[PDB]
Order: structure tokens, then sequence, then C-alpha cells
């Protein structure tokens, strides 16, 4: 009687909201965005620093 | 004189399909109550038209 169904574990699937069963998804959800971290700098002072 | 005459409906959903219709926006109880008030009225229709 209208089995909720799931998705076929396919990340083309799962993206789209291609289901198996009844009332396909609107979509996912977001978790959030994860980006890359920036890097450090070496301080200018070991070596000379002259504003020209 | 007639005596009177029974119109029966049941649908019936598992609670992994209510769980994630919520998700996705729609009142899982309410919008499965609506349904069989929809179709049981609908269904009457059939039934005095066809009287008719």
């Amino acid at each position: 009687a209208e089995i909720g169904g799931d998705h076929g574990y396919n990340a083309t699937n799962i993206a789209a909201g291609q289901t198996s069963g009844a009332v396909t998804q609107i979509g996912p959800a977001v978790m959030g965005m994860v980006r890359r971290a920036i890097p450090n700098l070496i301080a200018f002072d070991i070596c000379g620093v002259q504003p020209m | 004189q007639t005596a009177v005459k029974s119109r029966k409906l049941k649908t019936g959903i598992t609670v992994e399909l209510a769980q994630d219709l919520e998700a996705n926006g729609f009142d899982a109880p309410n919008f499965l109550e609506d349904l069989l008030a929809t179709e049981m009225a609908d269904e009457i229709n059939k039934d005095i038209l066809q009287s008719l």
C-alpha cells in the first residue's frame, strides 16, 4: 500500500531524486560547504624589509 | 422504503514514507486524510451520476 521506497544508492539517482517507491524527493539537503584552508605566511622580518 | 448501503475505503502507508513525506513539505497525516475524503466524495459522483 504505497511503500515509501528508497534511492538506489546511485549518486546519479540521489542528486536528481529518482526513487523506487512513491513521492519522489524534491532534492537533497544542504549540509554546508567545505573550502580549502589558507596557508600561513612566513614573516618577512627574517630578511630586510625596506619600503621603497 | 430502502435500507441504506455502505461505501468503505482504506489506503495505508508506511512510517518511512510518512517520515520523508514531511521533509518534502507535505503534512503527511493531513495530506493522507484529504486523499480519502477526496476519493470517497469523488466516488459518490460516479455512483449518483450513474444512478441517474
